[PDB]
């Protein structure tokens, strides 16, 4: 039956590569150390061929370095303030879904060019003093094209088709699983192109790189209230990525980000490696030499 | 068990010979292929102009100087106005193809320097803003920098690839070096990489083709100063669909 | 006795992460060349 | 109903908890999955790709010049060309490498490292270098005589313009912490120094100074453990 | 199937050693009472050989004296104060993980030299008046090398990779299971050595005995708040040790501890045994002698 | 969902509750487990190791001198050498023993005890001792005639310098409480006294006073029950 | 079914004979062994200088007096500057070995006293502070007390082993008595005990070797007063890896 | 009918305590000698 | 301390009143000349 299925669910360990024993070699024509980096291939030299190694039955597990385990970790992707006090008595807010607003999630995602995945969104909402009184909130997901709400009472909150979640602040954080929603085969964190045709002779040219396949609508959030409450609510949106497929790895971003949807670095370029005094100095005192 | 230094690339009516070649990079170990019926989405029968467009195009020659920063091209954009390929890219909405990029740079045995030839998929060009907040025009690069055409565009900050990513890690992309003491060419065969089976050859540029001098060109007085760098490319397995009036851009 | 990797909803994307398919194939990034080079050989001969 | 008792850990939100969640869209079928070239399934495949080491990370050196190890014709014998530590997560030349940047996402690493040096001088320029890797316990060697006592390779410039110096996994613990400095020098890996085995000899009318490019990567037995958050980029405000 | 597995989970009793019947023995050459303690071996004399015993089928269970049962008991290992009032308006605190701060857990652990184990950490947090209002707390584990937070708003709280637990004070105590995290094969409560090379000619010599294999980073705790709350929170950390492996048992500490990471006893040495009047006095009145 | 009802004991935190808890590090594989000599799997193996009894725990005796039972040449016959109670958890000579310190971590104990006496006099010194164990109910015997009525051994000094006096498990209950004193003298074990069977005889020119070292431990049938917290060391403030 | 009083220990080119021996303690019932390939971690081939280093070294002789407190040594530290073993410990980063410690103390049949010879793994030395709080220098022992070298260090408070643990329970460690009326030597074979397969012979001391007089030395006028205590040890199955310049400390 | 010792998470260290492997071998601390001594014999003969 | 680095025996006085110290044949040549002194110290055997 399916008892065999549930038994084979523990994370099975696959170990790192073993090291075989080797000896000295004195001859010509066998040069595993000489390489040709111009070929664009990394060196295939092994330890066994450059030093005399021992037999090491390596048992270090490599399972944690997979793409899934690297990404399936809920990180902050959005902070939404439901302003209902002071000068803005809205009691609602429509947040454009974009996971490129915060550095930690953004840098990890931009390791790859294309990504196809499902997500598990979690909403951590509370007041400014971190308290969570019982206050009914409605988190409505507005897909691209659905009518967006313009008040706390407008008809769009009927949600007769839009998926909606009702939860008080005192409840545990709401959590929903979102499928891979995209007209394309994968989300594209980098789109070297323009969404529409034209001359693209604009002074700003803000449309460059904006692929609508990644734009997945808005998350409309409101307090289910009859009037103004005088309390501001902060909704922190956490996205955990599951069933991941990544393509075309990229260099990890080295310059500080400046804007959400564009690569844009300051003119004061920071070096990837921190500076040192000279090319022959290292800060490692080591031990006392036996006979200097 | 090794690679020969001589090579000849014949596609279409063009043939490229080289006598000091390192190897041929097959990007991600996949050959260019036509769209399988399992992955296609458009129902119009595609056109496959086999030998009229799948051929080598010598496009631009830049002069390598001692203070050069490097240059970059965008693959579909660099061929949109040349030959039968350019016409099919202008007459059809949809397009897909691989390519075989070939960068040529020869110098005497008394010159020195090394280029980094890499093919960067989805090479989104960044603009360097002077720390300005209010979303000024200087926050996004103009069209001349995103689609340089056939003349290419020389790098402003090659250290960050003009994209905020470190140049040192650009070797994660399909790359090859042109080390003047070792070889005089770099060959990269690149399959069609995109999240869609077909796409517009005018709006979207699938690959960026960068040529960056890591070790500067150095020589002594008396040697030939003009050391050119020639970019020759050839589409492979190019298809087009969605015929209509020719659209320039 | 492990009781996990069970999906309680009708839609497959509601299941937990698929962490039982670790695969490693670095050849597509480390050796993306046509002519395979033996280790013990001079690459350009 | 069925009698149950709630245990500690109820109502908590653990960000690394692989559990189920109700789907928002019933009967949703995503876009078909077509083949895209260049899929990677493990970050260890990325750490094995050679990327340029920023060895010349000295004050004043700017731009691409930081990626070059200057080598020239010497007037004396047995001189030091360059040196750097081989701790991948340490602030230094390894910060510019793909292995060095992925290591910063993990707490502990293990396995042999790999540095490939590419000489970019004239075809007429000849030379021999001694690239030595000194295991922990000793500071950077002061003379070539002291450096040759460790793992080293004698590199001969020729038609094969590249050599590979493997840094063997010589450690007491099965893993080393990525963090270094202070009491964490217990996990120091050692120092790689480049010495002139012979001179850098050139004929007349050819440049007497060239560059060596260092490409660092990981070996087949490389491993990472205890994934954490990196410290590479900071943020002070949302990117809106 | 696995029904046989779940059936054989009750704690099976193994009894203490039985006593066999014995009789008087009158002869030479058989001296089970004479021993040689100089050999370093404990005496192998049995009751059967020194007195006349009866047959006792002993049924006393010995399972409670195992290492696991002795250690798998959650004890206090750390008290963390999240100061957010008075002179320190931090709202956060970074506590260095060290289980040697409290005597009861420390003395039990130092029974052995090396220990390899998993742990189940539990956090009991409350205000000073022992109340637990709904207040969202974040307990982030900062492994050695990860960037430590320096404010209640700093970017490190994004936790895009660092494991983090969000829980209100009113919730039941958060509980997580922590694996055996150490570069070594086992944690080493006693390290007769120095972490680095050198002359060790320092005036203090505080590095003696500090093995970095035991230093496992910090636990960063904060209230998820927009500003100061004016309330101090006390987090009591309890560690339950499971899957225990102990090596090289040691004498149990007899002098009072003075510092956390070092054995250091006061100059006024306390005797292991409490004093009595003379060597021939016992405080046991007993009964009335029948015929004195 | 599945109908359940929460029972009493929900949300409680029992410090001795062996349950599951979510893991913080998914896919974590610890360091490989190598063989280390000297593994112990039960505390009963430790209680069977002989350790020195602090019999001379008298006021004024300091340091190592507290571990020695003085024996000398007597001027009279049938004199008392030393005495102590055999309650392991009681404040006294058994506090210095491994069995005595592990017993304080448990509420109740059971099984035979074991005391090994080692004579540390001259090779030329001879003597005979009567070591008697008096079961409960009687105070410490006042004369050797009264002590010999209980479990005793006559010890002869010779080449075999050690003797073992087993304290048999003579009790009414299957277990004895570690706590003693007050109404808990119901669990008293008895008194061990050392008497001069004959004199301590020496030739000329050899020390007339020597020491006996007592090593206490447990027998094979020793057992502990109801693990508790000890009362050996106190603390008034955290060790920061 | 008994143990003979005579014994001879032969390892290397050294041989130790004794005629009044109690037994030979095999610590934790495990013999010294080389690191198995299943437990090793370093990939460098270790060196095993079989007979040049695995041999008996007579290191120090302390005079037992009536008011002596005792002495202690640290096993790797006591041999770091003697013979071929010291050189290999200075030239190599990694080291592992067992040992066979042999303490010799003979006296007439008219002397008396008993020593406690124990081999304490991870013998962390404590400092006795005069109730001072502010983390003064007197809170940690100096290097002379942690690594005494070959001369050893005499105990300050033998009652607490200079470590806050009671001496009476030191018998939980592999130990042996030297009772002058019974035997004149103590032999302890100790395998390599450490949480790591190899370790530095300079920083880390695997074992502490204590010799503490429990019953004080007593004799009458006319007997030999100078009663020495000699410590002879021998590494067993010693390996070294990670060769580099010789490092003293 | 006992329903326990079941692990609900994919990582093995999340399971409860392993309290079914009680082993007692005191010989390594009580008799750590080379020549085994019989009980009824004089140890040093 | 310097003598114990060579071939040695530790002799214990007891009922067996005699001990034997074998001087092993540690030489470079198969034979040694009986004559010694001068350049013939090349055939020296050593010191006990
Ligand atoms: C009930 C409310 C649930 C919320 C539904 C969330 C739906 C989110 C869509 C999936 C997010 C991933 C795609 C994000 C890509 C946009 C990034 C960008 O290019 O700026
Ligand atoms: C989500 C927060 C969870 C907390 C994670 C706790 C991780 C603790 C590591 C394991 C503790 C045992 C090792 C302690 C050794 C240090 C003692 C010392 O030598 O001072």
């Amino acid at each position: 039956s399916a008892v065999s299925a549930l038994a084979d669910t523990t994370i099975s360990r696959v170990t790192a590569a073993n090291t075989a024993a080797s000896t000295h070699s004195l001859g010509t024509g066998r040069v595993p150390a000489l390489q040709a980096a111009e070929t664009g291939a990394s060196s295939n030299s092994s330890d066994e061929n450059l030093i005399e190694t021992r037999c090491v039955m390596n048992r270090n597990g490599v399972n944690e370095a997979s793409v899934e385990h690297f990404y399936s970790r809920a990180g902050l992707v959005g902070v939404v303030e439901v302003k209902d006090s002071g000068t803005s008595l809205d009691g609602y807010t429509v947040w454009p879904i974009d996971v490129m607003g915060f550095v930690q999630q953004r840098r990890k995602l931009e390791l790859s060019t294309y990504m196809r995945f499902d997500a598990e969104f979690t909403f951590v909402s509370n007041l400014n003093n971190s308290t969570t009184p019982g206050m009914l909130l409605q988190y409505m997901y507005v897909p691209p094209g659905a009518p967006k709400p313009d008040s706390r009472k407008s008809y769009q909150w009927q949600t007769a088709t839009n998926p909606s979640v009702f939860a008080k602040l005192s409840d545990p954080p709401p959590q929903v699983s979102v499928p891979f929603m995209s007209p394309a085969t994968a989300y594209q964190w980098f789109y070297d192109g323009y969404p529409t045709f034209g001359e693209h002779k604009q002074a700003t040219n803000l449309q460059y790189g904006q692929c609508p396949n990644n734009m997945m609508g808005h998350f409309a959030i409101r307090t289910v209230s009859e009037s103004t409450t005088g309390k501001n609510i902060h909704v922190r949106v956490y996205m955990r990525i599951k069933h991941v497929r990544a393509w075309v790895p990229r260099p990890l971003r080295s310059q500080a980000y400046m804007v959400k949807n564009y690569p844009t670095y300051s003119q004061t370029i920071t070096n990837t490696a921190t500076d040192r005094a000279s090319i022959t100095t290292t800060d490692y005192e080591g031990g006392v030499p036996a006979s200097p | 068990g090794y690679s020969d230094r001589v090579a000849q690339l014949t596609v279409g009516n063009s043939t490229i010979t080289t006598q000091e070649a390192a190897n041929i990079v097959l990007s991600y170990g996949e050959w260019p292929e036509y769209c399988p019926s399992t992955d296609a989405t458009a129902v119009d029968k595609p056109t496959r102009p086999d030998v009229s467009v799948n051929r080598f195009y010598t496009l631009s020659t830049k002069s390598w100087k001692t203070e050069s920063t490097g240059w970059y091209w965008k693959f579909p954009d660099v061929l949109n106005d040349t030959g039968v390929f350019g016409q099919n890219a202008q007459f059809h909405y949809l397009y897909r193809s691989g390519f075989c990029m070939h960068v040529q740079c020869n110098a005497s045995k008394f010159h020195q320097g090394a280029l980094l030839v890499a093919a960067i998929p989805e090479f989104v060009i960044a603009a360097s803003s002077p720390a300005t907040k209010p979303n000024s025009q200087g926050l996004y690069p103009d069209f001349a920098h995103t689609n340089p055409g056939k003349d290419g565009q020389e790098f402003r900050d090659p250290y960050v690839l003009d994209a905020g990513i470190p140049l040192s890690q650009a070797l994660i992309f399909p790359h090859q070096w042109i080390n003047l003491r070792t070889n005089n060419c770099a060959t990269i065969i690149m399959p069609y990489i995109n999240a869609l089976p077909f796409d517009s050859a005018l709006n979207h540029s699938n690959f960026g083709l960068v040529v960056i001098p890591i070790s500067p060109l150095k020589y002594c007085n008396g040697a030939t100063t003009e050391v050119p760098i020639t970019l020759t490319i050839a589409p492979l397995n190019s298809e087009f669909s969605g015929l209509r009036q020719a659209i320039k851009q | 006795i492990n009781f996990t990797n069970i999906n309680y909803y009708k839609d497959s994307y509601a299941a937990s992460a698929s962490r039982q398919d670790f695969a490693q194939d670095p050849a597509k990034f480390t050796r993306p060349v046509l002519d395979a080079i033996r280790e013990a050989a001079a690459p350009l001969q | 109903g069925f009698p149950t008792e709630l245990k500690p850990g109820t109502n908590q939100f653990l960000t690394t908890d692989d559990g189920t969640s109700p789907p928002i869209l019933p009967g949703f079928e995503p876009t078909p999955l077509i083949h895209i070239p260049g899929e990677f399934t493990s970050l260890l495949d990325l750490c094995q790709v050679e990327t340029i080491l920023e060895v010349n990370n000295t004050t004043g050196t700017t731009g691409v010049s930081r990626l070059l190890i200057p080598v020239r014709a010497q007037n004396n014998v047995d001189q030091l060309c360059a040196s750097f530590q081989v701790d991948p997560g340490r602030n230094g030349p390894w910060q510019s490498t793909m292995v060095g940047q992925i290591c910063r996402y993990y707490t502990q690493w293990s396995g042999s490292l790999k540095v490939t040096f590419m000489f970019t001088g004239s075809f007429m320029a000849t030379g021999k270098m001694l690239i030595a890797y000194t295991p922990p316990g000793s500071a950077q060697p002061t003379t070539r005589e002291a450096a040759m006592l460790g793992t080293h390779i004698v590199w001969d410039f020729g038609l094969q313009s590249s050599v590979t110096l493997v840094i063997p996994w010589i450690s007491n613990t099965h893993f080393r912490a990525v963090k270094t400095g202070g009491v964490y020098d217990y996990y120091a890996t050692g120092i790689v120094t480049i010495w002139y085995q012979t001179n850098f000899v050139v004929p007349p009318d050819t440049p007497t100074e060239a560059n060596i490019i260092a490409l660092g990567a990981a070996q087949k037995n490389f491993t990472l453990k205890l994934c954490k958050d990196t410290d590479e980029i900071q943020q002070t405000a949302e990117y809106q």
